[PDB]
């Protein structure tokens, strides 16, 4: 299934891009040729990462939801009235800002949902590691090196 | 100065006050002449002004000019910040005067651009001229955070003296006699601030309603004095202890507006009498009284005779009623006590005020009021009067007053301006000696007419969203009928006269005859001139009221759902009977005076029962058929739940037998079919009423849950009859009027016949009728008010519309409008206006017994 | 409350709880009276018995038993090229940085942010000074917020090699009741509140102060007018901060107020005999235009 | 693989490029509906280069780059071809009408003309070619529309330098704008037509009222009548500014003159209502305030 | 389900293709284009309708205007309504009759309309306001059978 990613500093798109290369497209629901690009970027896989998933419009839907139209080499998909062909080499993600506004249910269904946020607890997870840190920094330090050599 | 105690006094009296020296010493004459106040100069430029309103000196003025020299001599900018109606714009614009200045505003947002702002503004730091921002504080961010750095530039050139400053990114030179003015409205908040650059270079003023005694005095003092300050007391006084007695009113407005409007009032009035108290006397009983109730108009007449008393007898207290005695004679009702006086407060505001307001009670005859009143003063006077009734929220802003496309920027009239141009542009007829009234029927609201508040205005002139001031004559009235007054602002009620009807006009017999004798007219058209002459004797003998006056008392204590009151049920009642009597008037009549009677009394009970208590449960119907039976004469035939008038079709027969049903047999294929029904002892009832209730050409409501036949009954009722042919509209949570429009224009045809300029009847030529079902679902404005219902009680009062595009009106031809709904307790289902069910008949249809079924 | 309520029993809760009841109206509980067993807290409702408010809500703050931090302190402390220190328009923390300036690290600049010659010149020293490593103030930067979002909110942001410029200190002097500035460029930098109230003696003796620098424009009874202005701007000044009681509302009178009245003191002294009864009407005007001007309600004028 | 099917459709779209073509009032014919085109062609070009990020289209390539190179040029010269008609629409409604306008300014026209000639040559040989694409083939295209906007915009900056320079030698047209000040510049052989914009850049007067061969004087929104001193003398050998400037300034000169009358007058013990009935009121008015501040400087 | 269960009665499956950009002009084409097919194709069709799919109150009042009423008269009127006249009269003709009136050949259409065309509507959560308008609605709500498949 398609992911969603949820970080109100968009740091992640950035790691995305980078794990990607060349090959990322970045793309938003909100500018103009999104439309097209989106159905040009499918033709020849491109990884393609969309900048504003609050706003989210339903003809990408055959796309979210895994439903194609088989062929004999070709595997296409309705965007619109268009049938566009799927590469295979094409990956697709949706990346949102702000948790407050809030996604249809269906895509909120198909997907799957990932909090890039840091919240209060990340205070209690990151104040434990820097009170072993300064307190027994011996133990702290094997814990990491323990897994890792592992 | 004179009643100064001591010379000290007097100094600081006339430090305070401009004075207008000259300099005899010097050359550069433009530079001779100087204004000094509270100790600074001021130069006097020689820029022509005309001859505009000038502002009634009062002590507030002199300390906003005191404000205005002292920021002027240290260079800096003018602001003062206080409620709208202070006239800030207007103490500016007079200090530019008194120092021979035009001074050029600056009506912000108001579809203002920046470049021309700007434009402006380089104009104004050229010529030397003074600039006045009104309402400063109404701009968006963008324009007034440029504005404010364009003001600063300039305001800081002239605090430092830089020959050339900076501004907009251009180098242009100053004038020294360059000065800069801010108007600050509060807004939601409250009193906003300039932005925090010109709080370091304009001087914060802060405006107080001046106190109503000084701008009495001077007003009184202006429009002739007599005795100023005495009436100016007398009249604060007045209007203070009318605030402290009288009742807590929404509408009431006693303040300095109220007073201001009082004085205006008092100015054409001294043309009539002299300049005075009595000519005060009188503009108060003309102004305050109208818009008082019952309880609060003695309490006015009592102090008014207590702070001063003047006169006893008025003038023009003999035409004018006969005129209307004569005018009401004809158009069919009473001359009451209360009807009389309405009428004479209207013809009495009517002078002064160019616009009226008409407020009271869903059907007070407000509407026969001012009709009435018209139609009187086309006899007195001899002037014609050309009336414009539209329906204020049936129609949008852009196709009343005025709408512009986005691309072609084609300006297009509207209506409000389509019928002024009527009387301004082609006054190829009479209209210059004629009188022309725009009376507004629906709700009124602020967003409606603060588009129009020019008009309201002294300036009385109409200003477009874009490229013109259209005047209005004194001809042109203003007029607005309604029943609510929680959504309009007192400012718009400070600007017209306001009439109140605390209560109904007059009584129910004098109605009951109005529609009696408009039923014979209607009827006259049909039948013989004798037979009218015989039935009318008839009915005077038939009933007297004494009668009817225990039915309709008992009616309120009865259950009413779609609840409506009982004056505005006689409508429903008369013209039904008289419709039965007719149809039983002629081919099947008996000359038996005992039986001819029974068959009139039967009928007319009936009638009655389904105008007062058609809208019952049903069950309380059969209660109030036995209440009926009680106050009529006691030998006269009683009702039953089920009775019936049986005739012989070809031969000649009298009897009265009920309860008579058919035998239907139908086979397995028409089991479920749209237009299928079994008749049972209420199909038949049902069907008869609402039949009958066609006949009469009123309109029907159907109220009651859904399934409960009120679809079946109403479809099969006039499915097997060709007179009529039925069309079906079924209205939403929102559904427009141009969806009824496009729903009709299939079965309708558009025909120019000369009776009715532009005619909208069905396509074919027997009768059609709407059916909108869920009648009371559709929505409201924000402000609470639907329009298509306002449409739909157009259509049955007014029988006509006015386009929404092409902009004039249309008169309908034999449509009829039938309606169901739910009961408004469900969820969902929104209040109706009484304005609208007053034309109505409403009939309730439950679920049959549980066991019929 | 957050700290004692999980250290110390339910009884010091409950205790404390109802006498922070009692400093709020929400009731008057009776309290809890342990002899020993809690002296700091009979400390508290002593003083909250005795009507005496300042110090009971100072306790709280003395419980802590911390020093609390001078803004020197925490410009000292903080490594951090970017301040921005908001205060109430009663005061300016201005003179408080020019005397926090020159003790240590004179290199004082102030930079008012007035016309668009004055932005450009603005700009222009910024880029200067964080080169050549001289402290530099931007003077009550909400009045050109626009010129904030456009350029500071850029070059603050980009300016992560002004922590490896020199040493070098901005400061941004904000108005707690005034426009909103960014909350991310608000973040960036350090905050503070300048909270220093001058005394009604004081504030009259820097007026005073600064009135001789001009030399002498005026004769001998306009320095005894000078003075009477001294004294009733510091006075009203002082009645300012009291909004239930004095003035209705919360008023700001700033030193235009204070020139706007030399001025017509000057005028009114050349203008008039040298004779002291022009008093009549010194009231009235500043009573009424150049203070009374911003004064909208009948008690306050 | 797609990128044939991609391909195919493209070249059958652009065999297909028509544009909609009117002729307006005059000889030259506009082209409506730019966006369509314009949007057509962005959007192929975008979709050929994203057919570089495919695996089955190296050799498939060479075809697509010279539809590229091809493309290209078509939309550089869409953006200046559009760039002129839209300037030369602007500048018609402003220099291709007026006689007086352009006797006003003989050089801009002049250059405005031999401009409108060479476009009509090329937008006749551009549409009779019947097909969009081809355009690109016909000789000097892009050169010619990129020197054609440069030439606009050196007409329409010499318009604006005059037209807000003629607004600082007079700086009342500030108050009126672009289309009225050009109205005036146009009607200054008739001078008569002035009057309805004086009422906007003065706000006070409302007309001006004439011999024909000079100026009595001018009447305001109000009604009252103000005759000046020296009526000014109208030739056609004279500007706009000037005589609005001269005007200018002979209104105060006359507002002065009529007040100091009237305060001589009054001075002497005459009667206000014989006053009122020669004397506009604002010079009436402030000689009663001075002569009214002055006998009561001496009652105090 | 819904397109599995018409696809076993031969019912031809049609989805509103809409999105953000979406106008009630193409929503009113897709309406049209579905009801013609109908009509003057006899293509018995099944329209799938999702609450995602009403994106404002005129589609819904459009919908209203579909049940309550079989036929749309804001769709077809003034030169539409002449032109879809004439392809009526064709197919009219087609079929094997003459209809005299204007009335009776809007009444076969009628007909044809609402024994041919299939509305199934797919809402998700009815607490929510735009789902809750879908059955507060009379037209929908008694037109409509009501089948619930919560959880």
């Amino acid at each position: 299934a398609v992911p969603f990613l949820l970080d109100p500093s968009s740091h992640m798109i950035t790691v995305i891009s980078n794990y990607y290369g060349n090959k990322t497209v970045l793309l938003s629901f909100l500018e103009e040729g999104f439309v097209k690009r989106l159905e040009n970027a499918i033709r020849f896989g491109s990884v393609v990462i969309i900048q504003d998933g609050e706003f989210f419009d339903p003809i990408i839907s055959r796309l979210i939801s895994r439903e194609f139209n088989h062929a004999g080499n070709r595997v296409t998909v309705e965007i619109g009235d268009h049938e566009v062909d799927v590469s295979g080499d094409f990956k697709l993600f949706i990346h949102s800002c702000d948790p407050s506004g809030d996604i249809p249910i269906f895509l909120r269904s198909r997907v799957r949902l990932v909090h890039f946020v840091t919240n209060k607890e990340s205070i209690e997870t990151r104040i434990f590691d820097i009170t072993l840190t300064e307190e027994n920094a011996e133990m702290q330090r094997k814990r990491e090196d323990l897994i890792k050599l592992n | 100065l004179k009643n100064c105690s001591t010379k000290e006094e007097a100094r600081l009296l006339w430090a305070k006050v401009q004075k207008f020296y000259q300099k005899n010493d010097t050359l550069d004459d433009l530079n001779s002449v100087f204004i000094s106040q509270s100790g600074y100069l001021l130069q006097y430029k020689f820029e022509y002004i005309g001859i505009p309103e000038r502002l009634i000196y009062t002590p507030l003025l002199l300390i906003g000019f005191a404000t205005l020299t002292d920021s002027l001599h240290q260079k800096y900018g003018g602001c003062f910040f206080g409620p709208a109606g202070t006239g800030k714009t207007e103490t500016v614009k007079a200090f530019g005067q008194n120092l021979g200045r035009v001074v050029v505003v600056f009506n912000c947002d108001d579809s203002f651009d920046y470049q021309v702002l700007s434009r402006l503004l380089v104009g104004i730091t050229q010529i030397g001229a003074w600039g006045c921002f009104d309402q400063f504080n109404r701009l968006d961010e963008k324009v007034l955070s440029a504005v404010s750095a364009n003001i600063q530039q300039i305001q800081n050139g002239l605090q430092v003296g830089k020959s050339h400053i900076t501004l907009l990114e251009e180098e242009t030179p100053l004038s020294p006699h360059t000065a800069v003015f801010i108007t600050l409205n509060p807004g939601y908040n409250g009193r906003s601030e300039l932005p925090e650059n010109l709080k370091k270079s304009f001087r914060e003023f802060s405006m107080k309603s001046p106190q109503s005694g000084t701008i009495a005095e001077m007003i009184l003092q202006i429009m002739g004095f007599e005795d100023s300050k005495s009436l100016a007391s007398k009249i604060v006084h007045f209007l203070e202890l009318l605030s402290s007695k009288c009742s807590s009113m929404n509408h009431y407005h006693f303040g300095l507006r109220t007073l201001k409007g009082v004085l205006r009032n008092c100015s054409p009035l001294i043309s009539e009498f002299g300049e005075g108290e009595k000519t005060v006397v009188e503009s108060l009983k003309r102004v305050i009284l109208p818009s008082l109730g019952d309880t609060d108009e003695l309490v006015f007449k009592d102090e008014l005779s207590k702070i001063f008393d003047s006169a006893g007898t008025p003038l023009n207290s003999k035409a004018i009623v006969q005129c209307l005695k004569d005018a009401g004679q004809r158009s069919g009702f009473s001359m009451s006590e209360e009807f009389l006086k309405k009428c004479m407060q209207f013809y009495y505001m009517q002078k002064t005020q160019q616009a009226l307001i008409l407020v009271g009670k869903a059907g007070c005859g407000k509407t026969a009021t001012w009709k009435t009143v018209i139609d009187a003063m086309a006899i007195f006077d001899g002037h014609a009067n050309v009336v414009y009734v539209i329906d204020t929220k049936v129609l949008t802003k852009e196709s009343l007053y005025g709408s512009m496309l986005k691309a072609t920027l084609e300006w297009r009239d509207g209506l409000f301006t389509s019928i002024l141009r009527r009387v301004n542009d082609d006054i190829t007829g009479t209209f210059k000696n004629s009188r022309i009234w725009v009376v507004f029927d629906s709700d009124l609201d602020p967003e409606y007419v603060e588009a129009m508040n020019s008009v309201l205005d002294d300036n009385k002139i109409l200003t477009l969203p874009n490229g013109e001031r259209l005047p209005i004559p004194p001809n042109f009235r203003i007029l607005f009928e309604t029943d609510n007054l929680d959504h309009t602002t007192p400012a718009t009620i400070t600007r017209c006269g306001l009439l109140w009807f605390s209560t109904d006009v007059c009584s129910i017999s004098s109605k009951i005859d109005h529609l009696l004798n408009k039923s014979y007219e209607a009827l006259d058209n049909k039948l013989s001139m004798f037979e009218l002459d015989k039935l009318k004797d008839l009915i005077s003998d038939s009933f007297d009221m004494a009668s009817l006056t225990n039915i309709f008392t008992c009616s309120n204590d009865l259950v009413h759902i779609l609840g409506v009151r009982t004056f505005n049920k006689l409508e429903t009642a008369v013209q039904l009977a008289v419709h039965l009597i007719s149809s039983y008037r002629q081919w099947f009549q008996n000359l038996d005076d005992k039986s001819l009677k029974d068959v009139i009394t039967l009928l007319i009970k009936r009638s009655l029962l389904y105008a007062l208590a058609g809208d019952s449960t049903g069950e309380s119907q059969r209660a109030f058929i036995q209440t009926i039976n009680t106050y009529f004469g006691h030998d006269s035939q009683e009702l039953s739940d089920y009775s019936t008038i049986v005739i012989a079709n070809d031969k000649l027969s009298f009897s009265s037998f009920c309860s008579e049903i058919p035998s239907v047999s139908l086979e397995a294929h028409e089991v479920m079919r749209p237009d299928i029904v079994i008749p049972t002892i209420d199909t038949i009832k049902h069907e008869k009423i609402f039949y009958d209730l066609l006949n009469s050409k009123r309109g029907i409501i159907l109220c009651g849950p859904p399934g409960s036949g009120k679809t079946m009954i109403m479809n099969n009722a006039l499915r097997n009859s060709s007179l009529y042919d039925v069309v079906g509209i079924n209205f939403s949570k929102d559904t427009t009027t141009e969806h009824i429009l496009s729903a009709l224009h299939r079965h309708t045809n558009y025909v120019t016949t000369s009776k009715g300029l532009t005619l909208l009847p069905k396509s074919d030529i027997k009768n059609l009728v709407l059916f909108c079902d869920e009648i009371n679902l559709p929505k409201l404005d924000k402000y609470g008010s639907q329009n298509v219902v306002l449409f739909l009680r157009q259509l049955m009062e007014k029988q006509g519309f006015w386009k929404t595009p092409e902009n004039k009106w249309v008169t309908i031809e034999r449509i009829h409008i039938v309606g169901a709904c739910n009961p408004p307790t469900d969820p969902g289902r929104i209040p109706m206006s009484e304005r609208f069910t007053r034309h109505a008949a409403i009939l309730y249809l439950g679920y049959p017994s549980g066991k019929s079924l | 409350c957050l700290y004692k309520f999980d250290i110390e029993s339910e009884q010091y809760k409950e205790a404390v709880l109802t006498m922070i009841g009692v400093l709020s109206e929400s009731s008057d509980g009776v309290p809890k009276l342990t002899v020993d067993t809690n002296d700091d807290l009979r400390y508290l409702w002593d003083y909250v018995t005795t009507k005496s408010y300042i110090s009971a809500l100072n306790w709280f703050k003395n419980e802590f038993f911390v020093d609390e931090w001078n803004i020197a302190d925490v410009v000292a402390n903080s490594e951090n090229n970017y301040f921005t220190m908001a205060s109430e328009r009663d005061v300016d923390g201005t003179f408080k940085l020019i005397e926090l300036a020159k003790a240590s690290k004179e290199s004082l600049k102030i930079i008012p942010l007035g016309s668009i010659e004055n932005l450009n010149y603005a700009q222009e020293e910024i880029s200067k000074s964080k080169i050549e490593g001289g402290w530099i103030l931007l003077q009550n930067i909400q009045m050109s917020l626009s010129w904030v979002k456009t350029y500071l909110h850029k070059h603050v942001e980009e300016t992560k090699a002004a922590e490896e410029h020199e040493k070098f200190k901005m400061f941004m002097t904000c108005h707690l009741t005034g426009d909103k500035l960014p909350a991310p460029l608000l973040q960036r930098t350090d905050r503070v509140v300048y909270e220093d109230i001058p005394g009604i003696l004081d504030t009259v003796k820097d007026l005073w102060g600064s009135q001789f620098f001009t030399g002498k424009i005026s004769g001998v009874w306009s320095v005894y007018c000078t003075f009477l202005l001294s004294w009733f701007h510091a006075l009203i000044t002082a009645r300012t901060r009291l909004v239930p009681h004095g003035f209705s509302k919360k008023y700001y009178f700033n030193d235009c107020d204070f020139q706007f009245a030399s001025v017509y003191l000057e005028n009114v002294l050349a203008t008039n005999s040298t004779n002291n009864i022009p008093w009549a009407q010194v009231r009235d005007h500043i009573a009424t235009i150049v203070y009374g001007g911003k004064i909208d309600e009948e008690k306050d004028l | 693989f797609v990128i044939e099917k991609s391909l195919n459709r493209i070249k059958k779209f652009w065999k297909e490029a028509q544009y909609e073509v009117i002729e307006h009032s005059s000889g030259l014919k506009l082209v409506r509906e730019w966006d369509v085109l314009e949007q057509a062609c962005k959007e192929d070009l975008e979709e050929l280069v994203s057919m570089k990020a495919s695996n089955y289209y190296k050799i498939f390539e060479q075809d697509c780059l010279d539809l590229e190179s091809k493309l290209t040029k078509l939309s550089e010269i869409q953006v200046n071809w559009v760039e002129v008609q839209f300037y030369w629409l602007d500048l018609y409604g402003i220099l291709g009408e007026n006689l007086d306008i352009q006797n006003f300014l003989p050089l801009e026209t002049s250059k405005f003309k031999s401009l409108t000639s060479e476009y009509k040559m090329i937008t006749t040989r551009a549409f009779q070619l019947d097909t969009t694409i081809e355009v690109i083939h016909i000789p000097n295209f892009d050169t010619t529309l990129k020197l054609t906007i440069d030439s606009l915009k050196m007409i329409k900056s010499s318009l604006s330098t005059f037209l807000e320079r003629q607004r600082r030698q007079f700086p009342r047209f500030y108050f009126l704008g672009n289309d009225d000040l050009l109205k005036i510049i146009g009607s200054g052989k008739h001078h008569d037509q002035v009057s309805k914009f004086m009422k906007k850049m003065f706000g006070s007067i409302e007309s001006i009222i004439f011999l024909e061969d000079f100026i009595t004087g001018v009447r305001s929104v109000e009604g009252e009548v103000l005759n000046l001193n020296e009526k000014i003398e109208l030739k056609d050998s004279i500007q706009a500014q000037e005589w609005l400037n001269i005007l200018d300034t002979e209104i105060k000169l006359s507002v002065f003159t009529q007040f100091r009358d009237c305060l001589g007058q009054l001075k002497d013990g005459t009667d206000i209502e014989v006053v009122v009935s020669k004397y506009i009121f604002q010079a009436i008015l402030l000689s009663a305030q001075v002569m009214w501040t002055e006998l009561v400087e001496k009652c105090l | 389900l819904t397109r599995f269960v018409a696809w076993l009665n031969g019912l031809k499956i049609v989805q509103p293709k809409i999105h953000r950009h979406s106008n009630l002009s193409d929503f009113d084409m897709i309406l049209k284009k579905a009801i013609s097919d109908c009509s003057l194709k006899e293509s018995r069709t099944c329209l799938i309708i999702d609450e995602s799919n009403i994106l404002e109150t005129a589609f819904l009042e459009r919908m209203n205007t579909l049940l309550a009423n079989a036929d749309i008269p804001d769709l077809f009127q003034g030169e539409e309504y002449d032109k879809l006249l004439n392809n009526l009269r064709n197919k009219t003709r087609s079929l094997g009759l003459l209809l005299d009136t204007e009335q009776e050949l809007y009444d076969w259409f009628v007909g044809e309309i609402a024994k041919n065309l299939h509305v199934v509507f797919t809402i998700c959560d009815p607490t929510n306001n735009k789902s809750s308008a879908m059955i507060s609605s009379p037209a929908l709500f008694n037109r409509c059978i009501i089948n619930w498949m919560g959880d």
